[PDB]
């Protein structure tokens, strides 16, 4: 369900810690994103 | 009939010219201002996201949100969040909005003012629900979803007036205009050849008489009469805006009235 | 047969991948047509 | 509006009038001491050294990197990174003190010497104020 | 960049106009000046707001993820 890394690429999530290869899980590329807090934010509508 | 009359000349849902007779500037003015700026409108004013798959920025979306049109009929019966006793907000001061968005075709899915859904309770009072005066029935394109693209948003929207953001303004553009014929040399048009030729003569010559060049000045010659056209936005009906526009003016005087008696 | 360091590639030149991707190959590739 | 100057209408500017979208991407790597001696991105506390920020490392994960949904403002830490020595000398990167906003995207990737890269965008919304030059 | 909501200048909501100002021009095969007027557009505030836009929005949509 929760998220620690999303691939940037194939947008496959893989909730990764370190030590794991920063290498994505089918294609290699290492490209690697951080994905959105689940601690939701809010704005102001001006 | 009383003191300052009104004709309505043309009137619509959402446009009504008319002709205010026997009043001063000042007043006529006061009220061009209060119908601006000073009625109090619904408009989103709290955008809580959740996910966010889409090209646009989250405040983008959340600026944009604002600036639809809300039902605002009976505004009057709903407290200022700032004025009401629960922290933040509740059904008493604020209707809830929820928009859940997500691109299940493959062309462009759209996200329209329609795709929101009142979750608070309304209590039975006309309020919240988005104006659409679109023909398809859609009406004011939020923004465009792609594949997997998701958007989900609660929104709280609040009382508010068009003094603090330009959102809560009930209207669109209200023309005003006084004495077409320059009879009481409010300017001084500028010419090359004939300054009559040059400017065009304003739809409302028809409502007055053109001078007579062998007339002397009338120095005595005061304006009252005031050709006005007042559009609604859609939040409250063109009427109100006039109406509310009335009564909201009368109600800042009331209150100075009302401090002076304080003292 | 031998190797003598690497050459720096100017975008959109022979060399360059992007020479001859389409609209479509660049949207594809993240770069902007 | 008088000697090069000019006035705005406000109500236009709510309506959207002028405004700007501004970015800017932080950036950090784990620096490398020869003898496999290298830097460790962490969210950090006290322990034995005590050098560092002055800033709130509370929004940072336990990777020393904040979530990309987060609101930063002050000299709060956007990439807490440590250094040993022969332990908590700090390597951490605050957001700049003028700044303020909501974080982005943040990438974690490797730089072409196997070591940890980390990219950090920081969005804000620009509004049209008063020393605003057009 | 996806059309404006409101006119800034005056605030006539111009926002669920384009969709229909697109489809009058291609489909009515109407000139832009006319279309405009068609969806009620009368001021020159309102008129620059959907005749002068940008969509980009539709070239952003291009990039997959
Ligand atoms: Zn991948
Ligand atoms: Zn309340
Ligand atoms: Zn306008």
């Amino acid at each position: 369900a929760t998220l620690k890394y999303i691939c940037a690429e194939c947008s496959s999530k893989l909730s990764l810690s370190r030590t794991d290869a920063v290498r994505c899980k089918d294609c290699g590329h290492r490209i690697l994103l951080k994905a959105r807090t689940k601690r939701l934010v809010q704005f102001e509508a001006r | 009939e009383e003191g300052p009359q009104v004709k309505i000349r043309e009137a619509s849902k959402d446009n009504v010219d008319f002709i205010l007779s026997n009043v001063d500037l000042a007043m006529a003015n006061s009220l061009r201002r209060v119908m601006i700026a000073e009625i109090p409108t619904l408009a989103i004013d709290s955008v809580e996201v959740e996910t966010n798959t889409t090209v646009l920025a989250d405040e983008f979306i959340a600026h944009r949100l604002g600036l639809i049109p809300l039902q605002s009929m009976d505004i009057e019966q709903l407290e200022y969040s700032r004025d009401c006793f629960c922290e933040d907000h509740c059904d008493k001061c604020s209707v809830v909005l929820t928009l859940q968005a997500f691109g299940e075709s493959e062309s462009t899915t759209n996200v329209y003012s329609k795709d929101l859904v009142i979750v608070s309770n309304l209590m039975g009072r006309n309020i919240g629900h988005p104006i659409i005066q679109d023909k398809e029935g859609n009406g004011v394109l939020i923004c465009k979803l792609r594949k997997g693209q998701e958007l989900k948003l609660t929104c709280v929207a609040k009382k508010g007036i068009a003094k603090e953001h330009a959102k809560w303004g009930p209207a669109a553009a209200i023309e005003f205009e006084y004495d077409p014929w320059n009879k009481l040399k409010h300017t001084d048009y500028w010419y090359e050849q004939d300054s009559a030729k040059e400017w065009p003569q304003s739809k409302n010559c028809e409502y007055e008489d053109p001078p007579n060049e062998g007339d002397p000045f009338d120095y005595k010659a005061q304006a009252d009469t005031f050709y006005m056209n007042v559009e609604s936005v859609g939040s409250i009906p063109v009427d109100q805006v006039v109406v509310r526009g009335i009564d909201t003016l009368q109600k800042k005087v009331a209150s100075i009235l009302l401090a002076l008696t304080q003292m | 047969k031998v190797f003598i360091g690497r050459l720096p590639i100017m975008l959109r030149s022979k060399n360059c991948y992007l020479s001859e991707a389409t609209e479509s190959d660049l949207y594809k590739l993240k770069e902007c047509p | 509006n008088q000697e090069d100057s000019m006035i705005m209408n406000q109500s236009s500017i709510d309506r959207g009038l002028f405004r700007s979208l501004f970015f800017r991407s932080y950036m950090d790597q784990e620096k490398k001491y020869g003898m496999s001696i290298t830097e460790t991105f962490e969210k950090p506390q006290r322990t034995n050294t005590l050098r560092m920020k002055h800033g709130t490392y509370d929004k940072l994960d336990d990777d020393g990197l904040i979530a990309p949904g987060v609101r930063v403002s002050g000299e709060d830490v956007i990439i807490g990174k440590t250094t040993p020595i022969s332990s908590k000398r700090d390597a951490s990167t605050p957001l700049r003190s003028t700044e303020n906003g909501i974080v982005d995207q943040v990438l974690v990737t490797t730089n072409q010497d196997g070591l940890k890269f980390v990219k950090v965008r920081v969005r804000t919304t620009k509004i049209p104020q008063i020393g605003d030059k057009f | 960049m996806i059309v404006p909501v409101r006119c800034f200048s005056c605030g006539k909501v111009v926002g669920d106009k384009w969709e229909s100002y697109l489809n009058l021009l291609q489909e009515d095969e109407l000139d832009e000046g006319t279309a405009l007027s068609r969806l009620g557009l009368k001021r020159y505030c309102c008129r620059r707001m959907i005749l002068t836009h940008v969509d980009l929005i539709e070239k952003f949509l291009r990039y997959n993820p």
